């Protein structure tokens, strides 16, 4: 229930519970197979 | 860091050795990295021994 | 629920009231096996007697003091009593330590309720009100250094500001790092020759640094810090004999030398009332 | 013409035969098993040597007189030089196992004494000295030797006074514990199954020991006239559902 | 004895046989892997648990 | 109603209501039966 | 949620484990890719790490 | 992109990656794989520690030089000592394995030299003293050292003299057993897999070694110019679906 009306006065978010590493662990052009050779 | 709850070593070794061409010399590098496994958990938060102050900042 | 079924004479091949006892187990046996007896309910569920109860009412595990005076010229804080650290125990006050000895194993979360009272021993114009900072210090944060370091930021580091004579309360998870907290432990941290034993990580639950945020006053003031605990959602596992001897020490379970006998002597003989 | 009486337990390549049982105890009525999924944490296929390590190892046997005033060993301690079993136990990070347990004891019709079979899990000794001095290390691992009651108080070792059970608790509460009796006019032996018992799924086998089994005599030895004043006690102990995991390097410890 | 860019070069010499490149204990929240990003958020919580990815790049 | 987001900041459980002593005080392996001998 | 699976022996021309990082990606190898394995469950969801949880207090 | 040449060999808790491989023979074609019951006679449950004893151990390493003439290893003895394989080896009355050996060996695109990597069943060893003169035991069981055939003769040890294999055969046709040859220009190691070959269904391991593993330089190493002369060879071994059967006390041999 919130009892104030406006948004910033409500509680803290929630989890995300997005999660996705990949912009960070593997940013790039052309994407590697694990297990397929790094440079062909 | 805490004795009962501690982790092991990790240590490298020559299999056979290192071999440089001709015309080549002295000593090569390694560089190393760590990261965690998708497995990773980490729990209870706390402030970090890395950072301190003795008085406040100021402009 | 009957208590007791009727039951009237027996004449049989099969009694039930022989048994041995060296095999271990205790045969249920009732009243209507031996006498003849009438029907009467048990009235009573055993509710009281749940573990959850009987771990779950708050009990005073510490009690510490701190006091508010002027710091000019103290070279060391925490020897002042000018704040001071207690990590979490539940074996330190023994009242609640026997009852959870009990057990092996224990799994529970924790209320915790923190009530200062101040004192004024010594001539004071007024008493004056106080806030205590009460920081959760887990470890490898930061410790406390002077009675107003960086550490008292606490940005990460849970703290509650309450007032002097009132109570705080809030609730802690099981923090436990295995599935229980142990009770007992007949091990070591290692193979080591000379390492400590039974004390185990297995049990810590963190560690409270406290401190008054005022600045001082003209007089001294002394507070003194009493920590209770209350278990809620409990579990646990193997029960143990009850401990006999008094205590000596956090964490072990040693008893004190040329202690009393604890079974009390008759007064007469074994055939005495 | 089945008894409670006659037994046989065969486990690996050794079999125990007894004629004159007094049922047995399971602790808590649960029976060894492996390690389920569900309860596992490290990320390590563990290795189940199975008939190599879970059969019956018999330590050397102790002799009850009318002095004696118990016996304790520890487990997996009492274990650490048998075969093949002591070397996984050295050899890998982590272990876990159950085991059985049967103590032997044999007299004749003319004979008194009854001994308590019991097995405590996390028994957590006392040091003798009181405060907060600590036992060390070698005192808690006696090895198949195991610790004898009535050995006099040494130093850095725990306290051995029988009524106190060596930790604060009464002799008479034993029997909270999973345990048996020996009473030589009843029974010769005692057989108790154990479980795994702990607050992790796997653990170390050399920095924590996690039953101590105990052998009391209760009913002090009566022999018959002129008969040799004791009797020798045998432990004959099995892993059973043994698994190792984390194998490496092979611990070395103190002493 | 005092932070360079050395200090992320582990050293190798040709010829050697048998003998050993590095080693460490693996107290992730100090020492070596202390000032690392891992190291760095490691010590924003109390717990961890987990696998650890360890890579060593030849130059 | 529960006023907070954790588990850890509700109140006390509720009774078992379990109750089985007999891991406790029959953990024999082959089962007894009260009235029959107790060694056969 | 597995935290690991079940992994056996593996005699292959498929090595997960060796790439180039001069290519700036951070592989996701696995402890299942370089020894053998069992199933583990991860039993947590990283709740207290969500940066709203970070900088929430 | 899967060449040839690249590969990885995961087994236990050990890994080994070539990026210089030359394929792998499998001996005979066959795979290890564990004993089967129609082919059984020995009545006992056997006992597969497998993880534990299916890794990788790496033996010491040679130094390759322009004066080598060759050096040979014996299957299970090299292991004999190798955490717990050993221990289950002196600790059975009989056991089984199949093996991976993977011989290692890298140089530079100017160094020159190419290695005969062979496994030979049953190489019963001549005695260099002719006649029917024995070949004393622990001569044949050198252990993690394995024999150097360009030592000296010693008296109750084999002959070493390499163009005849040890056994009066000429080096030219070992080619007829399993083998892979590491010639610096193409190769960095040898691989090859090793099914349990035998007359009997199960055996000793200590009184009876079933291979020879021989590593034996044929074209003489060379070094570019002012060089060292001289290159390591490492050899690492893992026994693979490993079954020990007949435990008891751990047998005492020669030496």
């Amino acid at each position: 229930i919130n009892y104030y009306k406006d948004a910033a006065s409500t509680s803290s978010a929630g989890q995300s519970l997005s999660m996705d590493p990949s912009k960070f662990t593997e940013p790039v052009k052309d994407l590697m197979l694990k297990g397929a050779p790094a440079l062909n | 860091p805490d004795t009962y709850t501690s982790a092991g070593f990790l240590s490298c070794w020559y299999q056979t050795s290192l071999i440089l061409p001709p015309e080549t010399t002295g000593q090569v590098y390694l560089l190393s990295f760590i990261s965690a496994c998708p497995d990773f958990k980490l729990r209870l938060m706390k402030d970090t021994q890395t950072i301190s102050q003795t008085v406040a900042l100021t402009e | 629920t009957v208590a007791s079924i009727s039951s009237g004479p027996k004449h049989t091949q099969k009694v039930p009231i022989l048994t041995a006892n060296e095999t271990g187990a205790t045969m249920p046996v009732l009243p209507s096996d031996s006498i003849e007896t009438r029907t009467t309910y048990m009235h009573f569920n055993g509710s009281e007697t749940d573990v959850e109860c009987f771990l779950g009412r708050a009990a005073c595990v510490h009690v510490t003091e701190i006091q508010n005076k002027d710091a000019t010229g103290i070279d060391n804080h925490r020897e002042a009593k000018l704040f001071n650290d207690w990590k979490i125990n539940l074996s330190s006050l023994v009242q609640l330590r026997k009852k959870l000895e009990l057990f092996t194993y224990v799994r529970f979360d924790s209320e915790y309720t923190i009530l200062a009272t101040a004192s004024q021993p010594d001539s004071a114009n007024y008493s004056s009100n106080l806030v205590v900072q009460a920081m959760y210090v887990p470890p490898g944060a930061p410790n406390p250094k002077e009675w107003d370091d960086y550490t008292w930021q606490s940005a990460s580091n849970p703290s509650v500001f309450f007032k002097v004579g009132d109570t705080s309360r809030f609730s802690l998870p099981y923090v436990g790092l295995a599935s229980a907290y142990n009770c007992f432990y007949d091990g070591y941290s290692h193979d080591d020759a000379e390492t400590q034993y039974g004390i185990t990580v297995l049990n810590h639950m963190g560690s409270m640094a406290f401190r008054i945020v005022n600045e001082h006053d003209e007089h001294k003031t002394l507070v003194k810090i009493r920590v209770y605990h209350r278990a809620k959602h409990v579990e646990a596992w193997i029960p143990r004999a009850p401990r006999a001897l008094p205590y000596t020490s956090i964490g072990r379970t040693n008893y004190p030398k040329n202690t009393e006998p604890v079974i009390k002597k008759r007064k007469g003989d074994i055939k005495s009332y | 013409g089945y008894s409670d009486r006659v037994q046989q337990i065969t486990l690996g390549n050794s079999t125990i035969t007894t004629q004159e049982a007094a049922n047995a105890v399971v602790c808590y009525a649960e029976w060894p098993e492996y390690l389920p999924d569900v309860d596992a944490s490290d990320v390590n296929k563990t290795s189940k040597p199975d008939t190599s390590v879970c059969r019956f190892y018999t330590l050397d046997s102790k002799t009850w007189t009318t002095g004696s005033k118990g016996w304790c060993w520890k487990l997996p301690d009492a274990l650490k030089d048998m075969g093949v079993f002591g070397q996984n136990m050295f050899f890998h990070s982590l272990g876990r196992s159950g085991y059985t347990v049967h103590v032997q004891c044999n007299a004749t019709k003319f004979h008194s004494g009854c001994l308590l079979v019991v097995v405590i899990p996390e028994h957590q000794l006392a040091s003798h000295e009181g405060g907060n001095v600590s036992v060390k290390y070698t005192f808690t691992h006696p090895g198949e030797r195991g610790i004898d009651l009535s050995s006099a108080n040494e130093v850095g070792g725990p306290v051995k006074d029988v009524l106190y059970n060596m930790n604060g608790t009464l002799l008479g509460n034993l029997l909270i514990f999973p345990h048996q009796f020996i009473n030589l006019r009843t029974n010769n032996t005692a057989t108790i199954v154990i479980p795994y018992i702990n607050s992790v799924p796997i653990d170390s086998m050399t920095r924590h020991n996690n039953v101590s089994l105990m052998v009391i005599p209760i009913a002090p030895l009566t022999v018959p006239t002129g008969a040799t004043p004791s009797l020798p006690i045998t432990v004959t102990i099995a892993p059973m559902c043994t698994e190792f995991s984390g194998i490496r390097s092979k611990s070395i410890v103190p002493q | 004895t005092k932070d360079e860019v050395n200090s992320y070069l582990i050293p190798l010499n040709a010829n050697r046989q048998n003998e050993q490149v590095f080693g460490t204990n693996l107290f992730i929240g100090d020492g070596v892997f202390k000032t690392t990003l891992l190291g760095e958020i490691v010590q924003y919580y109390t717990h961890w648990s987990g696998s650890l990815r360890f890579s060593l790049m030849y130059t």
